[PDB]
């Protein structure tokens, strides 16, 4: 109608289509918000990595948040954000309920919990376990006896670091 | 004033609690009067990681939780002529020249009803016999 | 005691009822005609333009019915997805103990019980959750006679003076014996070995 | 007021100024006759596929 | 009613309860072995 | 001008309804994708698979 009284009067007699349209759009938006909530908010608390990091030779420096940047986003997240590139007459865009900062916070919390505790923090309360003593279990879960991991710790760490560098190179 | 818009009738708070009525851009409001504040993700704790320390539980609990899932809705059928013409002859004649919309209209609803019965049957009839305690 | 627990099913019922009710209420719309009642417009004119008015009514009501059918189809697709999920949960958690994490219940799964509902199902999941943790000292291997011993199933702990092997989900120490540990070469390469007997 | 249905005795109470009630969605449900001033009830005969 | 009808579900609530009771007695007395 | 306004109203209403329906279909697709993503989050991050 574009702010015209006669158009509004004429449209008034077409029933209640507009209520249905607005209802559908609002349902879509609420679905979006609850969607992000269920995919990301999987933890009850917020965990933090210890100030000193000795993960048996593994290197997560490219994945843990960097305090220099205000957003406290890891390097790979910055690459991903810089990779992609993206109110006139009734259309309106509403902001998401969760801003990017809390999304990064949940990501960091999940990641620091799974580095330190393992799978326990999803099933109760997080428990300490040294990282070199955790990958052993993850071998024992695929039919490879843990005997391997301790005798090839350094080589495995090197392979992991090289892969985590090559992923960055390919992405960038 | 916030990124979502302009808020009138609520007073800002420097604290942070859980979120009662989400407002947007990371902030939401609740009742003390009404206050608007910044959403809090939860209690922040630092797990005491080391390289030679583990934590083994000593006791346990058994919990029971509910989970609700819909599986069906009401089966509805419709009649064209009664709905649109309201038992009139000239209206039926005029509608006659619109082709056959009604055939597929009824077909879709019939498919829906058959699917509802199939849904319930496949959800529940997972067993062959009827046991008794 | 607590109400507003059966939210999803109540919402489904309300959605269906509201859709039906607005479909019925659509019958009282002029849609651009002189009146929304058919008998009066037939009884107040002659066929020449009465057919035009009836055409307006037919078009409007047909659009309304088409929209209603489309919404029904969308909702049916969603409910079918939900029902498939429910059937999978019924066949994987009720008829067997599940291994996938956080599929049915928070924690390690034990069983589930089904109960009917007016238009759905209600599962009671029974789960096992540990508690009352503690602190201990670990080491990935035990050096004896120069060989390394690794645990068959469990983990090494110590209360400060003596070392024990335990299961990984309930504190239960046992004295180390050659029948719950296995050897792998000599210990000069593992990072974290400790001397013991 | 023109309509089709079956007419029965109704116990519902009209205030002395109403003429015909309804229930919801603007569907007539009870009519008072202009002559003897008695409240009736309306139900259409059944239809089915 | 205005030409719009609701149809009864094929399975009444009683036999649904019967299925649930059969499933539950089976999972108590037999375990999971009755699933194969 | 009444008939022309009616034509414009009908056309714009049809376009709006088409847009809404496409939005609904796309939203259903995105919801399915997000359900898969949540399942992968739970099963593969919080434990081995
Ligand atoms: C973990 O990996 C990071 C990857 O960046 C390492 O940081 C690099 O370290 C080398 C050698 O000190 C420097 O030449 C690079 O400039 C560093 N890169 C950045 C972005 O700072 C880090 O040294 C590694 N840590 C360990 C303990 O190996
Ligand atoms: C494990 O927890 C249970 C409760 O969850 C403890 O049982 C309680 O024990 C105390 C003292 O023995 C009693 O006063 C309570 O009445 C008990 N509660 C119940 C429900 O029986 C149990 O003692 C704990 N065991 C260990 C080893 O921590
Ligand atoms: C295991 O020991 C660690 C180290 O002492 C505990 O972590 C600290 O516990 C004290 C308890 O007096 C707290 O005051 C500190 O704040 C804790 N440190 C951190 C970084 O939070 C840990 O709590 C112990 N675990 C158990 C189950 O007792
Ligand atoms: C650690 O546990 C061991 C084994 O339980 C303890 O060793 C014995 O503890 C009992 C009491 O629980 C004493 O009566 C014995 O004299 C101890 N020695 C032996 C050879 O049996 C040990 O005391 C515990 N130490 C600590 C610090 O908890
Ligand atoms: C666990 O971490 C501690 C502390 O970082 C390590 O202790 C160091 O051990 C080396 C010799 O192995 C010494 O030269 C250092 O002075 C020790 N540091 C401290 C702060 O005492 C220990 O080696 C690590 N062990 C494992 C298995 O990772
Ligand atoms: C554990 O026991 C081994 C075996 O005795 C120790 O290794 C010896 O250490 C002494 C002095 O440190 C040396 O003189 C020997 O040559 C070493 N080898 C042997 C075969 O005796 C070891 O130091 C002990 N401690 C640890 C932490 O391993
Ligand atoms: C129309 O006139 C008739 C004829 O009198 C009225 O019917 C009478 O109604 C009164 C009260 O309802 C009764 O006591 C009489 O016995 C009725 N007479 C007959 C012959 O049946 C009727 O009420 C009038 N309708 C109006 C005034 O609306
Ligand atoms: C919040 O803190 C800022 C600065 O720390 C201060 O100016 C402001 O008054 C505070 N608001 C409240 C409600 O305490």
């Amino acid at each position: 109608c574009g702010d015209s009284t006669e158009c509004s009067n004429l449209l008034l007699q077409y029933g209640s289509f507009c209520t249905q349209l607005n209802r559908a759009l609002t349902g879509i938006a609420v679905e979006q918000d609850k969607n992000t909530q269920e995919v990301f908010a999987q933890v009850k608390q917020i965990y933090k990595t210890p100030p000193i990091k000795d993960f048996g030779g593994f290197n997560f420096s490219q994945i843990l948040p960097d305090p220099s940047k205000p957003s406290k986003r890891s390097f790979i997240e910055d690459l991903l954000f810089n990779k992609v590139t993206l109110k006139f007459n009734g259309l309106t865009v509403l902001p998401p309920l969760l801003t990017d900062e809390m999304i990064a916070q949940y990501t960091s919390a999940l990641l620091a919990g799974t580095i330190t505790s393992g799978w326990t923090f999803g099933a109760g309360a997080a428990l300490q376990i040294p990282f070199a003593m955790q990958m052993a279990y993850r071998f024992n879960g695929i039919g490879v006896t843990q005997n391997v991991l301790y005798e090839n710790q350094k080589l495995i760490a090197n392979q992991f670091n090289s892969a985590i560098g090559k992923i960055q190179d390919s992405l960038s | 004033q916030t990124r979502a818009g302009c808020l009138i009738g609520a007073e800002h708070v420097n604290n942070s609690y859980e979120c009662d009525i989400p407002i947007g851009a990371g902030i939401c409001a609740s009742y003390q009067s009404i206050i608007a504040y910044t959403m809090s993700l939860g209690v922040e704790n630092s797990v005491a990681y080391s390289n030679n320390s583990i934590a083994i539980p000593t006791n346990f609990t058994i919990s029971v939780t509910t989970e609700i899932l819909p599986v069906s809705m009401t089966k509805t059928s419709v009649d064209c002529t009664m709905y649109i013409c309201g038992d009139s002859t000239e209206c039926s004649n005029l509608l006659l020249q619109y082709g056959s919309f009604c055939t597929q209209l009824n077909r879709a609803l019939t498919g829906i009803a058959v699917e509802q019965d199939k849904n319930t049957q496949e959800v529940f009839a997972q067993v062959k016999q009827i046991y008794k305690t | 005691s607590t109400a507003s627990a059966l939210g999803k099913l109540q919402d489904v019922v309300n959605q269906n009822a509201q859709a039906l009710n607005t479909l019925v209420k659509q019958l009282s719309s002029n849609f651009g005609a002189i009146s929304s009642v058919l008998n009066d417009i037939l009884s107040r004119l002659d066929p020449p333009e009465a057919e035009v008015q009836i055409d307006r009514l037919i078009t409007g009501r047909l659009q309304s019915l088409q929209t209603y059918v489309t919404q029904q189809l969308i909702r049916a697709a969603e409910i079918r997805a939900s029902a498939n999920l429910a059937a999978t949960k019924m066949s994987e958690c009720v008829l067997g103990q599940s291994k996938r994490v956080d599929f049915c219940g928070k924690g390690y799964h034990l069983m589930s019980f089904p109960q009917s509902a007016p238009h759905g199902v209600v599962f009671l999941h029974v789960t096992y959750v540990p508690a009352q943790e503690k602190n201990f000292t670990t080491a990935p291997a035990i050096c004896h006679d120069g060989k390394a011993h690794f645990p068959r199933e469990g983990v090494f702990v110590s209360n400060g003076t003596h070392w024990f092997v335990t299961q990984r989900n309930f504190y239960e120490p046992q004295i180390i014996t050659t029948d719950n540990t296995f050897v792998s070469g000599n210990c000069d390469v593992v990072i974290g070995i400790v001397n013991n007997t | 007021l023109t309509g089709t249905g079956v007419l029965t005795e109704s116990n519902k109470k009209f205030l002395p100024f109403q003429q015909f009630g309804r229930d919801i969605a603007d569907t007539t449900d009870a009519v008072r006759d202009p002559q003897t001033l008695e409240i009736l009830d309306i139900t259409p005969c059944s239809f089915g596929g």
